């Protein structure tokens, strides 16, 4: 299900409610969004007012609400307006950059991890016309990369470049109330570290959490999957193996696990109930891919001057889609949410983009 | 090069393939900006320890990394002074085009021979195996240029006298 | 140019510019001008006094003195005429030409003066070989060292002759490659037919140095020439003194263009290099 | 009795040559270059690789010119060079066959435009360093070379610093003023044009205004301006109409000798005769891109500098170069620049009223000889000079440092 | 060879 | 440093392979051949200089040249080539890693011997190195210390008596006529029949062909008289373009000037009757034991009757009271090559070889005394 | 070879009529050059070496470089792509398989015949380059009789006066009872 | 042509 919609490489995408609405950062100063045609994608707008480069995007179900959270130390909330979109500036007293962003399910208030050693939260204020930010900074001491929230929006996993994988508490009562008890803890006030990674695993590229709450999992440069699981008494499981380093996460129901990365296809783990082990599944995406050429008789010629004449566009990846799938840039879901996902799509820096299927397979 | 050169090549490619892994990090430690690292040397949070993968004391490569880019240095197996000559003369005539390269640096480490640099924008506009299979492809290749550049000089040695000796 | 000229063409270039004018009256076109050539040696060309009807021509030979002690009178009248005068500059050969008499030939004597430095030279290797030719008592071994720290030797017996060279190289780079030049000097010999034995040799210095003060020491190779009157007789002489002489320089010529050669050839092999990694970049 | 330094005046046009200590530049010869290139195809990935002897087996100068089977081809293209191994080939030719001294006992001098990139600079001297193994070297910008040779013009015990050179080029015509011995690096510009595109004019209206000469010898009939066949001109269209009314006294007439057939071939004398020298002034004929004239550029720059240092500077404008030797150049640029300066004091002097009258600015312009050649004397003061010894890279800079003490620039600095 | 026969 | 490489630079063909092994792992004729056309197309700026079965496949816009001829050495150029070629494309290894071993003819001049040690020491600094005769190694492959050697080479043939744990260097004779020479007189002749190959194109196809088509006879004249019958011998050959060549006489003439050089007006004498000049300079007692062994080797004398023809020449020649025994192994070609790797892998040979300081400190002249 | 680069002039000519008519051409303006490159570049200079032919049409052709062209062929064979050698290298190389004490004797006598020798100057080119080869120490001479043209019949004449080889002939008796190998053997 | 066909 591979598709194309840019030679480039491209950043972060964002899709709709009804998935008919595609976001794509083209690499520039600017980003565009793309609509379903039948079975054909086209363009159907043109949004740019950012001097700088955009590093992320989300969207909001309801609010149809779509945030721009990248370079410039900025971050414009878009809202549509009848027809057409219109900025909404936003300030969060940064110093050196941000780049990843995420809503809430309740759509009150939304998070960016900003590169200068702080995490912001904000949330919408009628009085000033103006989006407040707060800081986190206790625990932090370098660049945070992921960020994940729980379904009551009072828990928040900010995964760093420092071994570390945390939750945090943040509650804002202007526009929160006091959540239902937790296992995890107490649902402490705003700004405080509620507990941090065991030991030293590998950096953090990702973070998921579970409907019922009580499994946290992350990926790591290290070539290692961990998973939290808060039920027991903080019991840890660990696996590893010799693919490269994962750079994304997420699971289907309370047992599965999926991550993607450099090793160019998705790769399937699973978690065990109480033997507190993983496991590992192949290549749950398909088995393997073709190659294919031509003669090309102005080709045969057009190469030899520059390359030598024998060469070709052939590659050892070929055979295993491993020759312009390059790399994995994040992971989504489809239906539903973190409970079935019938379906679940990733995202390429080779600048496209593809689809995969989860039962399709049949075992 | 099965019994003499294989399993060194096999082991750097490894290194290389590992560690060519790269992604665009948003400058931490200097307002807004996308450098390399390693030139830096800014925050050691990012940097990862060298690797060396060599077998003579004269032949020896190095291996960095860092998000931004990973860098890797090479010393040539350089026994007489003529051998250092051609490779010193070279690798300078090499830096002198580099441009067209875009992997290329413009001047070698200290103490050592020729080093490459790679980085997230040399990724993507570019193939990933291709550069290090050129890098190797490099690696085995110098002992026939140098080779070939000696044979090279000692017939141009022959021919002129050769010449000179007639007139007599 | 391979084989390194022996006329300077500075002298023939500027006597020509000054005669091509001559027949044009009282034109002095007064003239100072210093030069220098091969083997350290400086020139200087400069009018005696206020008159410019007289332009001088001197040297400044290093060796001179074993020049004078020589005594060179075959070479003040067979090649040089009346027009010879004393040194005035530091005591060595300086010839003078008389505008005022009628100068007849035009490029014989222009030719004649190119050559000064080997016409001064030959005044020892000459009259070496003729006192073998003449069957005189082979006179005593000479060894004459030039500007550079290097010296020569001949030694000049019955039924042949002999030369023996030393050489030095200053700077480090360059004495790998001339070691390697020189290796093969001695033993290139399938293109020629009536040719001298040639050989090598820098750990051994030959027997005939022992007691000669000659260029002695560890970084010093060696060159021996034997001769025979079959290439050292009254015909093929000139050619033979024009290629000893100009053995130096052409050595280090062609050293340079070796460089330069090896220079083009890895230009030539960066452009493959280019052709292979170009391989990685998208069609 | 020690030996002198060398001398060398390289450049795109006719390369000067001499040594030092000496009052006429005993060798003066293009840049022509020969080599046994021919014709084949395979030409992008080896580009010569001349097998055997071959590679040195080529000419050079004047010689050069008058060989029909191999390829005349300049290395030099107003200052920058694409390929420089003709030019490596070239200065062994030059250093061994013409000038005989030997590199490791000698020092040399070079000169380059002032827009010249520090990569070729620095390369280059690496090139000498390496394979001439010259103790010393020395690169310094040609403005000041020329004017020292001015000081010959007259009263040259009276010492006069202060200046400014607008010296010409095959390629390049450079503005330069000088500050009691200091320059000024931000006050200088570089014009494209100069006098190759001039003579490229002249035989593009040639060829079609006139007929009866042979492409071959195209160049030497374009010449007629290194004759005196042109005169600049106050005015343009006075002397259009002049030669379009009478057009009977004014044309001259070419009496040139073909070089094959010895067939004499003769083409009357037009408009070029004033409309070369004067593109001077109005470069836009040739190059679009620049379209500003010259002494206007003077003033500018001129005005661009400290206040003390404006007044001197006007007074001394040297006529240094091969391109400036056409005739009422130095009237036509004295009385623009009077014009322009006078006009400005008068507009700054309206703002503010006053019974003064402040003393006119003072321009002149002087004629002297040296023009053809102004580096040459310029370079042999510089050898002659002790603390030149001692100013010149060594080899020890070079051997570890690398080729970069030959990248200081006069407008440059951090 | 050098002499009687070639090489 | 576990093996040593023997390379054999054989007049017309390379042998060379890892100390160990029982057949040579890199088998290429010496032929180091330039284009001899100007070359229009611009897609290929490719290997100005060709050397191997590459030169062997396109000889046909290549003038090809012998590095080597009659066993002496003509250009050093094209020898280092191919040394470079064989030591780096063919056999992947690095000198420094492995010593060398080299094989020479005997007589032959010492310059070749100097230069080519101080090439090898220099340019690719190996280790350490060997010099040896063919026919010694010849006697080791075939598992002898007593005999008489015809090594029979492309270039070069001559024989070395030999007696239990000595040689006889004053015994030795080396004569110029080899393959080469067959080749040529066999072109000459096939001229003569009507067929005409001049280039070396042609003197390669004419080489396949008597590789193939040739053979001795044991009495001239009635292989002559049978012939004048030409109705059972002729036979054809099919070239690369297709035509078809009927050889008669040519088949058993060419081989016959072996044992009578007179045909191509040399004024020496036969293989059969060299060998008896050399077996009788010896000393009386160790006749009987050169004649009862006589070790034959090269690439020249793989003619099917060649031995028989030998045997009847010397008992005709020798007394008819004992017996004289011709052994042929059918693998003469590469016994050479066999006998330089058990030399090698010889445990007391692990100390005869020459290094690189002691040939620093010594000199070049150090080869010289070593064995001769 | 006269005729291709004929063509590269601008002259055409493809059947055998206009074959005899440039054999004629070549027979009456063609001649050796001492030195190829000298003599090239003096035709760059191309005022003097012209010159002029008259076709039977009455159609004039001038002809510059390709007088001392097609000769030079002769010595440099790879112009036509032929991998051999010029006369002068066969010469030394047939002389120099030849015994050394009768080398002397035929470098003291070079005889030459046939009808493309008659190029004047070509007995001197012959000379420079044997005396260039061959050692200079002793006399290279070469003899260039004006009626070469004929001398294999004149000697042939002298062959039958002589009065030794009245017997020598074949007889139609002989001929019959050998057969026609007879010849073979006569002489070689 | 000038000699032999037209052209
Ligand atoms: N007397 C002259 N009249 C007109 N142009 C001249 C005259 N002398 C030189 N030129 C022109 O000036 C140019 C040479 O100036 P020059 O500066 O010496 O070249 P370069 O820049 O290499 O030093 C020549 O191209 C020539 O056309
Ligand atoms: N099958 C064969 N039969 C007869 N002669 C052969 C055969 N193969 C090669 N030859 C001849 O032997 C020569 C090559 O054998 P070789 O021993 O390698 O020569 P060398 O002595 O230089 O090693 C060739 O020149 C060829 O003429
Ligand atoms: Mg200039
Ligand atoms: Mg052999």
């Amino acid at each position: 299900a591979y598709h194309s919609f840019l030679v480039e490489p491209i950043s972060c995408h964002a899709w709709n409610k009804d998935r008919t609405q595609i976001a794509i950062c083209p690499n520039n100063h600017e980003v565009h969004i793309y609509e379903k045609s039948g079975n054909k994608w086209v363009q159907v707008h043109e949004l740019k007012e950012h001097n700088g480069q955009v590093t992320g995007i989300d969207w909001a179900p309801d609010s149809n609400r779509i945030v721009t959270c990248g370079t410039d130390r900025n971050a414009y909330v878009w809202t549509l307006k009848g027809r057409t979109w219109k900025p909404t500036l936003v300030i969060l007293r940064i110093n050196r950059a941000a780049r990843c962003v995420r809503w809430a399910p309740n759509e009150k208030k939304f998070a960016v991890g900003s590169g200068s050693r702080v995490i912001s939260i904000c949330y919408f204020e009628q009085e000033n016309d103006w989006w407040v930010c707060k800081h986190i900074k206790k625990p932090i001491r370098s660049t945070v990369l992921s960020l994940d929230w729980h379904p009551n929006s009072v828990l928040l996993a900010a995964g760093s470049c420092d071994f570390k994988c945390r939750i945090f508490s943040a509650y804002i009562k202007e526009v929160e109330e006091r959540p239902a008890p937790t296992p995890w803890g107490s649902k402490m006030p705003f700004g405080e570290l509620m507990f941090e990674s065991s030991s030293s695993c590998g950096w953090v590229h990702g973070v998921c959490f579970s409907a019922n709450g009580s499994r946290v999992a992350w990926v790591s440069h290290d070539s290692t999957v961990c998973l939290a699981d808060a039920d027991k008494k903080m019991a840890v499981a660990t696996l590893a193996s010799e693919t490269l380093p994962l750079l994304a996460v997420t699971f289907i129901t309370e047992s599965s696990l999926v991550a993607a990365g450099h090793d160019c296809f998705p790769v399937l783990f699973t978690y065990d109930s109480a033997a507190g082990k993983l496991s590992f599944g192949g290549r749950l995406d398909v088995p393997k891919q073709s190659s294919q050429r031509g003669l090309t008789a102005r080709e045969r010629f057009q190469n030899l001057d520059k390359k030598a004449s024998s060469e070709g566009s052939a590659a050892a990846g070929a055979g295993l889609d491993s020759l312009h799938k390059n790399s994995v840039s994040q992971i989504s879901v489809l239906s539903g949410g973190k409970a079935k996902c019938s379906q679940f799509c990733t995202t390429g820096m080779d600048g496209g983009m593809s689809i995969w299927d989860v039962r399709s397979l049949e075992s | 090069m099965t019994a003499t050169l294989r399993p060194y090549l096999s082991a750097v490619r490894a290194t290389l393939q590992a560690a060519l892994c790269l992604e665009n990090f948003s400058s931490q430690v200097v307002e807004r900006h996308n450098k390399p690292e390693v030139e830096v040397r800014s925050s050691k949070e990012l940097l990862l320890q060298p690797v060396t993968i060599s077998r003579n004391e004269k032949e020896k490569v190095l291996i960095e990394g860092s998000i931004n880019s990973v860098r890797v240095s090479i010393a040539v197996k350089q026994a007489d002074e003529i051998e250092k000559i051609l490779c010193h003369k070279f690798m300078r005539f090499m830096m002198m085009r580099a441009e067209n390269f875009f992997i290329l640096r413009r001047k070698p480490v200290e103490g050592y021979d020729i080093s490459f640099l790679i980085t997230n924008f040399h990724t993507e506009q570019m193939y990933k195996h291709k550069l290090v299979d050129f890098v190797i492809h490099f690696m085995e290749e110098i002992d026939k240029e140098i080779s070939e550049m000696k044979l090279s000089v000692n017939a141009r040695a022959r021919i002129v006298a050769e010449e000179f000796l007639k007139n007599f | 140019m391979i084989l390194l000229e022996v006329n300077n063409r500075i002298i023939e270039e500027t006597l020509a510019l000054k005669f091509e004018n001559a027949a044009a009256g009282n034109k002095p076109e007064a003239v100072e001008v210093t030069f220098a050539d091969f083997d350290g040696v400086l020139y200087h060309i400069s009018n005696p006094n206020g008159d410019k009807t007289k332009v001088m021509v001197s040297i400044s030979l290093k060796f001179y003195k074993e020049l004078q002690a020589h005594g060179a009178d075959e070479l003040l009248k067979r090649v040089y005429g009346s027009y010879l005068v004393n040194p005035e500059s530091g005591y060595n050969v300086s010839l003078l030409y008389d505008l005022e008499n009628l100068p007849a030939s035009k490029d014989s004597i222009v030719h004649q003066a190119g050559m000064l430095k080997r016409n001064c030279f030959a005044s020892v290797f000459e009259k070496y070989f003729q006192f073998q030719e003449e069957g005189k008592e082979g006179e005593n071994r000479a060894v004459i060292h030039y500007r550079d720290d290097e010296t020569m030797y001949v030694e000049s017996k019955k039924d042949r002759v002999t030369v023996v060279f030393s050489t030095v190289f200053k700077d480090d780079d360059d004495v790998v490659i001339g070691k390697v030049f020189m290796q093969e000097f001695k033993e290139g010999r399938r293109a020629s037919h009536t040719a001298p034995q040639v050989l090598f040799s820098h750990r051994e210095p030959p027997l005939e140095l022992k007691d000669t003060d000659a260029a002695v020491g560890d970084n010093i190779g060696y060159i021996t020439f034997v001769l025979f009157p079959r290439h050292t007789n009254a015909s093929a002489r000139d050619n033979t003194i024009n290629l000893i002489h100009t053995f130096r320089d052409y050595l280090h010529y062609h050293i340079k263009c070796s460089k330069a050669y090896i220079h083009t050839r890895m230009r030539a092999k960066t452009s493959d290099f280019l052709k292979v990694l170009n391989r990685a970049r998208p069609d | 009795g020690r030996l002198p330094a060398c001398v060398v005046d390289c450049g795109t046009g006719y390369t000067k040559l001499g040594y030092a200590g000496n009052t006429e530049p005993q060798f003066i010869i293009p840049s022509c270059i020969a080599i046994k290139e021919s014709a084949k195809v395979g030409d992008q990935a080896q580009r010569r690789v001349m097998k055997g002897v071959d590679d040195l087996d080529f000419f050079i100068g004047d010689e050069a010119i008058e060989k029909p089977t191999y390829a005349t081809k300049w290395p030099i293209r107003h200052g920058i060079v694409e390929d420089w191994d003709l030019m490596e080939r070239f200065m062994e030719q030059v250093i061994f066959k013409y000038l005989r001294a030997e590199p490791e006992d000698h020092y040399f001098l070079l000169t380059e435009p002032p827009l010249n990139t520090p990569e070729n600079r620095e390369y280059t001297a690496e090139i000498m360093f390496e394979s001439f193994n010259v103790p010393g070297l020395y690169i310094a910008v040609q403005a000041v070379l020329a004017l020292a040779a001015s000081w010959t013009s007259r009263q040259v015990g009276e010492r006069t610093l202060t200046g400014t050179v607008i010296d010409s080029g095959d390629g390049v015509t450079h503005v330069i003023p000088v500050a009691e011995g200091y320059v000024i690096g931000s006050c200088i510009k570089h014009i494209p044009i100069a006098g190759r595109d001039i003579t490229y004019f002249i035989q593009q209206l040639l060829r079609d205004r006139e007929v009866g000469i042979p492409p071959e010898q195209s160049l030497e009939t374009a010449k007629a301006v290194k004759e005196r066949y042109s005169y600049v001109c106050p005015d343009l269209v006075k002397e259009f109409n002049k030669y379009d009314t009478d057009g009977s006294k004014w044309i001259k007439q070419y009496t040139g000798i073909n070089a094959i057939s010895k067939k004499e071939f003769s083409i009357d004398v037009g408009y070029e005769r004033f409309l070369g020298p004067e593109i001077f002034f109005h470069p836009e004929f040739a190059n679009p891109d620049f379209t500003q004239p010259i002494s206007e550029v003077v003033d500018e720059v001129i005005q661009n500098c400290p206040i003390d240092v404006r007044r001197p500077l006007y007074k001394n404008i040297v006529l240094s170069g091969g391109s400036t030797m056409f005739r009422d150049f130095g009237r036509r640029l004295q009385r623009d620049l009077k014009r322009t300066v006078d006009a400005r004091l008068k507009l700054s002097e309206e703002l503010s009223g006053g019974r003064l009258k402040p003393k006119p600015i003072d321009v002149q312009v002087i004629t002297h000889h040296m023009q053809r050649y102004a580096v040459w004397f310029g370079g042999s003061m510089l050898a002659s000079t002790p603390e030149f010894y001692q100013v010149c890279h060594t080899k020890k800079d070079y051997e570890e440092i690398g080729p970069s003490i030959c990248r200081h620039n006069p407008v440059f600095g951090v | 060879w050098x002499a009687x026969c070639p090489a | 440093e576990t093996t040593a490489l023997v390379c054999d630079n054989g007049s017309g063909l390379v042998k060379a392979g890892f100390a160990g092994d029982d057949a040579p792992r890199a088998v290429f004729p010496s032929i180091v051949g330039r284009p001899r056309h100007q070359g229009v197309m611009v897609g290929m700026g490719q290997k100005d200089s060709y050397v191997g079965d590459e030169a062997q496949s396109k000889r046909g816009i290549l003038t090809l040249k012998y590095p080597i001829e009659h066993g002496i050495i003509t250009n050093w150029d094209d020898m280092e080539k191919i040394w470079h070629h064989t030591f780096y494309n063919e056999l992947r290894v690095a000198p420094e890693e492995h010593p060398t071993l080299l094989t020479e003819a005997p007589l032959n001049p010492k310059a070749n011997r100097e230069k080519m040690t101080q090439i090898m020491f220099e340019t690719f600094n190996v280790p350490a190195m060997y010099v040896a005769i063919q026919a010694v190694l010849s006697l080791y492959a075939s598992g002898r210390t007593t005999g008489i050697v015809l090594d029979s080479g492309d270039g070069v043939t001559h024989n070395v008596p030999i007696y239990e744990g000595y040689a006889l260097p004053h015994a030795i004779m080396r004569l110029d006529l080899a393959g080469r020479d067959l080749t040529d007189y066999l072109m000459k002749i096939l001229t003569e029949r009507g067929y005409s190959f001049v280039t070396t194109a042609e003197r390669e196809i004419v080489r396949d062909i008597k590789e193939k088509l040739c053979y001795v006879a044991l009495d001239f004249e009635n292989e002559m008289a049978t012939a004048a019958s030409s109705s059972s011998l002729e036979k054809s050959y099919e070239l690369p373009d297709g035509q078809v060549i009927t050889i008669g006489n040519e088949r058993f003439r060419c081989p016959e000037t072996l044992f009578q050089p007179s045909f191509i007006g040399m004024e020496s004498a036969g293989i059969h009757e060299t060998t008896y000049n050399s077996i009788m300079k010896c000393d009386i007692d160790i006749r009987k034991d050169l004649y009862a062994n006589n070790v034959m080797s090269g690439g020249t004398t793989m003619y099917p009757g060649i031995a028989d023809r030998m045997q009847k020449e010397i008992t005709a020649l020798a007394p008819s009271t004992m017996k004289i025994k011709i052994i042929a192994p059918p693998e003469r070609k590469y016994s050479v090559w066999i006998g330089g790797s058990i030399l090698a892998s010889l445990s007391t040979f692990q100390q005869m070889w020459i290094t690189k300081q002691e040939y620093d400190e010594a000199g070049p002249s150090i080869v010289h005394r070593k064995c001769f």
